[PDB]
């Protein structure tokens, strides 16, 4: 009983649901001139192309 | 010192309040309900923390955080069930307590019954911002009954109204202030236990029979404590079936619905702890008056220990009172359903009836039949 | 710290076992339960009581509430 | 005046403590929801992500989803434009707020139905009395134009027209799309959309009830082993005489 | 963006130097910066996720 | 039973053992006057937090601007920020200088009230952590994100660890909930274990600078140290309230005004000044694990202090040769806070190793060198 | 490369630690804001209520307001409508988001100026220097197209173009209209609108000195009173025969 | 908790003291204290002033070489037409 209840509390403050649901950004490489460094924020985190 | 249980300066702590402290003999079942008080407050806490932590304190985002937390966060949902049924366990646990206190004349000991309301009072406050936090249709009208009870102050009211809310009404300053008081007062809880506890150590607990155990005292270790974590398993079936099978029992649909300003719902009515008290304040039709009557109705319990006439301390062996108390019992039963009922006959005079004798049953009854039966003992 | 300033006792014996000598539920029929009886039946009519009475006003003013909420047929006769 | 009348107790598959949801019956209550009531009903706590696993595959919630064009930006120029649907995104609101809502319903608001069964006094059984309850009104009693006459309704006239009759879609399960059929599925739909943990907390519960009864009892023996020290305890007074 | 003695990146936080690869080549950085992966619509799209 | 209820009564016989009869030497000095300030930040911390909280909001949509929403709307809102975050700083001043006091009069041999002291510590800093993120500005973003992202050092459990600490893939909004809740909760934890810390304490009651028994010499603490103790609140509160009344933002960064973003990282990053001889420490080590080791041993090296006791005298008050290693101990300190808001560049970079390298060598082979070496020459 | 030009320190009026703000110079500055910096910077957090009393009168705040059109809603329809200002109103954005603003300064986005005096190292004094410090590049040095030399600048090339000049606007107080006197007076607007408590702060500043001063004052002398029985304390050891 | 009466074992001494109102607050202030300020100050100042003497050179130093490093070497551009 005390290791599923510490399990379920401790999981408690993982990602939730919302969080972990994750999708993909498009990014029309037309935007970019030759040398360029375009940055797109996604999933919290700055995304480098 | 040889053994370290008792030199060292924390252990010393422990062991002379969980471990070689001198507990009677012979306390029964009613005796458990101090020990399940605490673990509700530990058990609370826990929860609360862990809710608190995807909660968000803002009108336009409570009633919704409250919704990502079950339906987002993991076991989300089940942290918010065990904390709302919680709360009603707590209570029925601190109404027991109270009893078995006034059953046994606990409350001789003045200062652990004193600070006792105390904590009572302030479950009762935590409990109420607390209850306003998710912010829905009950929340919030329940909310504005509330804190309105305190307008009818003479001259101060509309005043310190206007001022607990910070503004003209129930809003996003009350909402996040109830939910700074709300994270607060279970630690002043906490801290007030202590106090509680260090008076009662004083004396040690009170028994059944009312008399001295100093003849016959036992280690709380292993004793109470295993009598205590059974008492928990015990009672924990209930609240998990509870939670865990009817996890809406109590609680009423319209908190599902956002707060709405403007439209307030057909039947108020409070959670099921405070409608005793809730049928109390609408006895008395005249607003102050009820108010009055509301604050009497607890605050009648400092008065309890000056009542006391008998000439023996518990009611084991006065039948006459016996029957008093389980008649201020149903009294009470009486009343709770009184308080969910709407304002109209016959609940109305039936109202007014068990509002009218538990005052009397506490203020003239007991102090006089515990005087009637000194002398049927010829004392 | 109160084990041994308790109280003044004397000429009092006292004996017991192991709990590992005795049985932990013993004699649940020839005394547990006949004493439940016991309990239970010196309490009954002490409990009891209130607890009907409140049960009838219970079961009167609900009654008497949706009562109310019927039609009057004299109201409309003429 | 306050003369209300109260739905019956209809035996769901899930009203059991032990009972799951119907699955096939929250799809197919899903599609209730998808095809009439959505129209005018949001369901702001709904995903279509909350879908998968539950009662649609992940190729299918994502086709749902992308059935939708949602409003997302601002691009580069500070716009918001439009785009197909993703799983993460909430079931559309049929309207941009209440009052256009009320605008396109004679004043009237339909409720979001995300918590409905919770947040009205009979759950399912009402929301089922009411959807298959509607009649012409007693005699004597007169209902405003735009209202419909529904005993189940507090105060009897409701603003929502009847939403479900015989065959108003096709379940493409093939079940026989009665009236009766329709507001049962979309009641059980609705049950899982106000409490998506429903049958894990169940699940959960089982466990619970069997580890409580082992515990309480081996519980029960060790205070009973301890206690019997004193419980068989006897005394004597001597005194020297 | 475009700063370092590699012509590709630089940390202003401690001083760690990434070239147009995104590699680390001076500074504390452990490891070289994340290359999610990136289904594939011919030419002037990427689906990254 | 008692004549005097100040002794006989549960609750007062507690205040009266702690605050009234308690024995108190004769002669300790001003340095013995942080334990009451502590205790007085601690109660000022609490009131003017909860007296915030009232009117903040934990999301990063709205703290930002809820914080604003309390310094221009809430009657005396800004003054009671200001006297929020200018009380950690005098916190942390008090709380070094105690430390201080501890190190040259031995006090920590008092093992016990010596460990829970760091504990105190510890939590001290986490809680002005948690707080400082709160107003949601980019300092306070991107500290959280330094900080956080220090534990993902440790190996294997470390990417796990952060992630779960942050609720997700990044410092966000669950992040900023769950660091107010936090925020909230230890201070209390801080005002529990000071009881603990002066229950211990009172095991002996304090020690005094020259280090010998002062038991032919006590005082009541009342009225004796409850009027040193008034006089000590009053003499640096003046400063608190002259810093926080007309230089309000002479210890901030500027950077904290502006909206944290996650995309745009500040061009110098700089710690609070008291976090800034342990960033100097962090950075002297250019290996990300190594560097972390070398900032959770700087603190925790205090644990240590104890067992480097070899002097056979108590204080360093008849020891020359460990006064001046003490005064080059703090020095050392001055110097890698000044290093600490520097960049990471020459000379700074040679100099804050070297700092690095002579605060450890102090601590672990000077001091109890020295102690040995004084020892001999008193002919012991 | 790591080359910086620090901004001098002017002897602003509102400096010394008892000096309250210029109010006819922050009254200007306001001016300043309104006809100039506001068509790209936004003041989200000043509303035209907090000039009454500070620079406007109730009446003159109230005009101001109803200048600015803003959006409200929604109505009966679920629709959004235009209303002109009320003092409860804060200033107007010039743009709906940043990627407007960029799209509007050629990608460079102009910061929010609630708090930039306090969100600059150097404060007004660095507001100041870079408003009337513009100027050609040195010998060696090119800026892109689009941005501006600027020595006060970090990597001195600015995206925006020099705001003010002589008589770009005119003073209803007749003040001669000159750029310095212009940014002089909007770097005080600026500081105002930073921290708005400024004057209270530094009254309240007086009353804690001068209590201070007395209070301490009294608690050393009581404390060397009652000290004084051990400080003049005297001993002796008389050991027997 | 309570300790007074059981703190020491102590023979043969006599102090003398006087009511805090038949004496001075702060008496001999140039007669004794100041002197013996001095005497503090000076007791101590070698003890204390040389390694913060020594680390502000250190900070003096290493922050005129961090600027003098930011200035131009005009023997980088002797030869570059
Ligand atoms: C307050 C809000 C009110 C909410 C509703 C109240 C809840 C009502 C549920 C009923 C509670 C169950 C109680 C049934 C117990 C039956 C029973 O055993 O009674 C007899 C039994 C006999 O004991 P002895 O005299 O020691 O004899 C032993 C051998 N000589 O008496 C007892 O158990 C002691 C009485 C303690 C129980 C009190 C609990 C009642 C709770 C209500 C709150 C009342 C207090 C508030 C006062 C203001
Ligand atoms: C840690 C973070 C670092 C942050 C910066 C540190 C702050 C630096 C500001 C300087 C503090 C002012 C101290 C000046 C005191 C001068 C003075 O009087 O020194 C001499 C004087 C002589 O006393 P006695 O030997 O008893 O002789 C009396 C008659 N026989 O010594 C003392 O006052 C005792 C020393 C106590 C002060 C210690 C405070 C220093 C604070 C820094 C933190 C250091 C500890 C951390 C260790 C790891
Ligand atoms: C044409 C729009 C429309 C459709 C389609 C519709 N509803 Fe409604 N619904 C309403 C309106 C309008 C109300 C408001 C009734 C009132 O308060 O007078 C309402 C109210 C309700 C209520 C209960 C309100 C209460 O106070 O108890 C429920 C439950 C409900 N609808 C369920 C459904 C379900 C399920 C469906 C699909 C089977 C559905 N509705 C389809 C318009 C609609
Ligand atoms: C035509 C639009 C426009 C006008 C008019 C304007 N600004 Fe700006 N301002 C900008 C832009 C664009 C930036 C961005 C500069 C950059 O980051 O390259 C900016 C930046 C600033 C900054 C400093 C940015 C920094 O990072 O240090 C301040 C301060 C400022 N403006 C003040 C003013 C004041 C005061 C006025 C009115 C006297 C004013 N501006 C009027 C466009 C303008
Ligand atoms: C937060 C609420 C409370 C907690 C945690 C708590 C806890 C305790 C504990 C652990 C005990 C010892 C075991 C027992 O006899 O039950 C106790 C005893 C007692 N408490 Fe409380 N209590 C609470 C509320 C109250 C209330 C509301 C009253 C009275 C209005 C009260 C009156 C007493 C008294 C008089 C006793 C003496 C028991 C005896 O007769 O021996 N308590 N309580
Ligand atoms: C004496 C212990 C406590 C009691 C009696 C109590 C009671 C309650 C009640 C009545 C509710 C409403 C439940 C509902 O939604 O229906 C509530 C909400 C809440 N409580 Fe507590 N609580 C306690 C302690 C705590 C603590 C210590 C915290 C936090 C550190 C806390 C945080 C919360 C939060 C965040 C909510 C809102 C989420 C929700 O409504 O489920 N509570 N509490
Ligand atoms: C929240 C932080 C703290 C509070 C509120 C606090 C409070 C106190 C109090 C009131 C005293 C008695 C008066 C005095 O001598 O100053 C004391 C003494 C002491 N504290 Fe703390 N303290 C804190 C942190 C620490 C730390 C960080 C250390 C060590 C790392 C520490 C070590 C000690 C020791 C060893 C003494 C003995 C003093 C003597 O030599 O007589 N304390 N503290
Ligand atoms: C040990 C005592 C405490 C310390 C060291 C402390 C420190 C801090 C720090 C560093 C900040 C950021 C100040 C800034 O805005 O720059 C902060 C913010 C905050 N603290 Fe505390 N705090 C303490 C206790 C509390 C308590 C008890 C509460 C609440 C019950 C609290 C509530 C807040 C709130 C709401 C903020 C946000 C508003 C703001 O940033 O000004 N704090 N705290
Ligand atoms: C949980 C609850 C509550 C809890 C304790 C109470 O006790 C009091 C607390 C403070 C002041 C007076 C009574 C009262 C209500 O809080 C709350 O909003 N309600 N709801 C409610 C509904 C209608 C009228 C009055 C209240 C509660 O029951
Ligand atoms: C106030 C401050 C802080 C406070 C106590 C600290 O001590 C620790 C607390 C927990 C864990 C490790 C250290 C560290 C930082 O919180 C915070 O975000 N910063 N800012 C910061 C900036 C750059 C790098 C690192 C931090 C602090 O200084
Ligand atoms: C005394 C009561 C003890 C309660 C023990 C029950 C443990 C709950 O068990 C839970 O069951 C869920 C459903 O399968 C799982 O998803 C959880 O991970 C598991 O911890
Ligand atoms: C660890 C469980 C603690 C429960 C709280 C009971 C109170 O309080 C009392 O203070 C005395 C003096 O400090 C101690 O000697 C006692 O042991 C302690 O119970
Ligand atoms: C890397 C380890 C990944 C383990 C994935 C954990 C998935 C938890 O799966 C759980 O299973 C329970 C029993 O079927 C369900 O009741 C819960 O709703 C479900 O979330
Ligand atoms: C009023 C706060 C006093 C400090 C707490 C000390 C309590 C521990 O002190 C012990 O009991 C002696
Ligand atoms: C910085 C702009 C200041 C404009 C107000 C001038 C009055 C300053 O003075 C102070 O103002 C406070 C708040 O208004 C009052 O509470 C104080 O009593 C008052 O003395
Ligand atoms: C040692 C602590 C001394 C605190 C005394 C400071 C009292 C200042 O008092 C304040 O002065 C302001 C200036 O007009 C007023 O606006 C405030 O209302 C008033 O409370």
């Amino acid at each position: 009983a005390a290791k599923n209840v510490v399990t379920q509390f401790i999981s408690s403050l993982s990602a939730s649901a919302d969080v972990l649901a994750l999708s993909k950004i498009e990014i029309k490489l037309s935007d970019i001139p030759e040398g360029k460094n375009v940055a797109f924020k996604w999933r919290g985190k700055p995304l480098f192309v | 010192a040889p053994n370290i249980r008792k030199s060292h300066p924390l252990l010393k702590m422990i062991n002379n309040s969980l471990i070689d402290l001198p507990a009677p003999s012979n306390i029964s079942a009613w005796w458990n309900f101090g020990s399940l008080l605490a673990v509700c407050l530990m058990t609370q806490i826990l929860t609360g923390l862990l809710l608190a932590m995807h909660y968000t304190a803002d009108t336009s985002l409570a009633f919704s955080s409250v919704a990502h937390t079950c339906r987002n966060v993991q076991y989300g949902w089940l942290i918010r069930n065990l904390h709302a049924n919680g709360a009603s366990f707590f209570f029925i646990c601190i109404f027991l307590h109270i009893g078995r206190g006034l059953y046994y004349g606990s409350y001789l000991y003045k200062e652990t019954w004193n600070t006792g309301v105390i904590l009572l009072l302030t479950l009762m406050a935590t409990a109420f911002v607390g209850y306003v936090l998710p912010w829905g249709q009950m929340s919030f009208w329940g909310a504005t009954v509330i804190t309105n009870l305190f307008s009818a102050i003479p001259y101060i009211g509309h005043t310190l109204v206007e001022w607990a809310w910070g503004g003209f009404s129930v809003d996003n300053p009350t909402l996040t202030r109830f939910f700074a008081l709300h994270f607060l007062l279970p630690f002043a809880i906490a801290g007030i236990t202590i106090i509680h506890l260090t008076f009662l150590h004083e004396s040690g607990s009170n028994n059944p029979l009312g008399i001295s155990s100093d003849s016959d005292k036992i280690p709380f270790h292993p004793y109470y404590s295993f009598k205590d974590i059974l008492g928990l398993t015990l009672m924990l079936t209930p609240f998990l079936t509870l939670a865990l099978f009817s996890p809406n029992l109590l609680g009423d649909p319209e908190n599902f619905t956002p707060a709405n300003p403007l439209v307030t719902p057909p039947h108020i009515k409070p959670e099921w702890y405070f409608l005793f008290a809730y049928a109390i304040l609408r006895s008395i039709p005249n607003k102050l008056g009820g108010v009055l009557a509301l604050a009497a109705s607890v605050l009648i319990l400092f008065l309890i220990p000056f009542l006391h006439k008998s000439k023996q301390r518990t009611m084991t062996f006065r039948p006459l009172s016996q029957t008093l108390f389980w008649l201020l019992v149903a009294n009470l039963l009486i009343l709770t359903w009184i308080g969910s009922q709407p304002v109209e006959h016959p609940f109305i005079i039936i109202g007014q009836m068990a509002s009218l004798s538990y005052f009397t049953i506490l203020l003239i009854l007991f102090p006089t039949i515990g005087t009637l039966e000194n002398k049927m003992l010829n004392y | 710290i109160h084990f041994g300033n308790l109280a003044r006792v004397r000429h009092i014996i006292t004996y017991s076992l192991s709990p590992f000598e005795q049985r932990a539920i013993p004699n649940i029929f020839s005394d547990a339960l006949p004493n439940v009886w016991r309990r239970f039946s010196s309490q009954v009519f002490k409990v009891a009581p209130p607890f009907l009475g409140a049960y009838l006003l219970y079961s009167w003013g609900t009654q008497e509430f949706e009562r109310l909420k019927r039609k009057n047929p004299a109201d409309y006769e003429n | 005046g306050e003369l209300e009348l109260h739905p019956p107790a209809f035996p769901w598959s899930h009203g059991g403590p032990l009972s799951a949801l119907d699955h096939s019956s929250v799809r197919r209550g899903f599609q209730v929801y998808k095809q009439v009531c959505s129209a005018c009903h949001s369901m702001d706590y709904v995903a279509f992500r909350n879908l998968i696993g539950v009662t649609h595959t992940e190729a299918e919630a994502k086709a749902l989803a992308e059935e939708v064009e949602v409003q997302d930006g601002p691009d580069e120029n500070g716009e918001l434009f439009m785009r197909p649907g993703k799983i993460s995104d909430y079931f559309p609101k049929p309207y941009p707020n209440p009052e256009a809502a009320r605008a396109a319903n004679n004043g009237a608001l339909p409720p979001d139905l995300s918590y409905i069964v919770n947040a009205r006094h009979g759950g399912e059984d009402y929301v089922f009395s009411l959807l298959t309850g509607y009649c012409d009104p007693p005699a004597g009693v007169v209902v405003r134009e735009g209202l419909h006459y529904n005993p189940y309704f507090p105060g009897q006239a409701i603003g929502m027209a009847p939403p479900i009759y015989n065959e108003i879609l096709e379940y493409d399960d093939g079940t026989p799309a009665t009236m009766s059929q329709i507001a049962k599925d979309v009641c059980t739909f609705l049950r899982w959309a106000a409490e998506p943990e429903h049958d894990q907390r169940k699940r959960m519960g089982l466990k619970m009830l069997l580890i409580s009864a082992l515990l309480t009892s081996l519980l029960y023996y060790m205070k009973r082993h301890k206690w019997s020290v004193l419980k068989s305890r006897k005394m004597a007074y001597r005194p020297p005489k | 963006a475009n700063s370092g003695d590699f012509g590709g990146y630089y940390c202003p936080c401690h001083g760690s130097h990434y070239d147009a690869s995104g590699r680390i080549r001076k500074g504390p950085a452990p490891y070289n910066l994340e290359v999610p992966t990136y289904q594939f619509v011919g030419d002037d799209l990427v689906v990254v996720g």
